[PDB]
């Protein structure tokens, strides 16, 4: 019984480790606008307005 | 005299420099940079 409780906790303490990565993958392409509309605006206007 | 970074190419037989000022100069302003004429055709 001991032996399963710290070889499930111990994949339980690993898994915050492991969805950090995937948490930042989230926000990163929730953030990140399309190349293609990205980089004509930053170079076909000059300044804007 | 002064050293300066700045990129110097050769053609011909003239040594000139190479500038596209856009980043010191033009950048984050009002203005609109020259060297974008327009033609009429």
């Amino acid at each position: 019984a001991i032996q399963q409780m710290a070889r499930n906790l111990r994949t339980v303490l690993d898994s915050f480790e492991r969805g950090t990565a995937d948490q930042l993958l989230g926000v990163l392409l929730e953030k990140a606008p399309p190349l293609s509309l990205l980089s004509p605006i930053n170079k076909f206007q000059p300044e804007g307005h | 005299n002064a050293r300066v970074p700045a990129d110097l190419v050769i053609v011909g037989d003239k040594l000139v420099f190479l500038e596209a000022l856009e980043r010191r100069v033009y950048q984050a302003t009002r203005v609109a940079y020259p060297l974008i004429g327009n033609i009429d055709i």
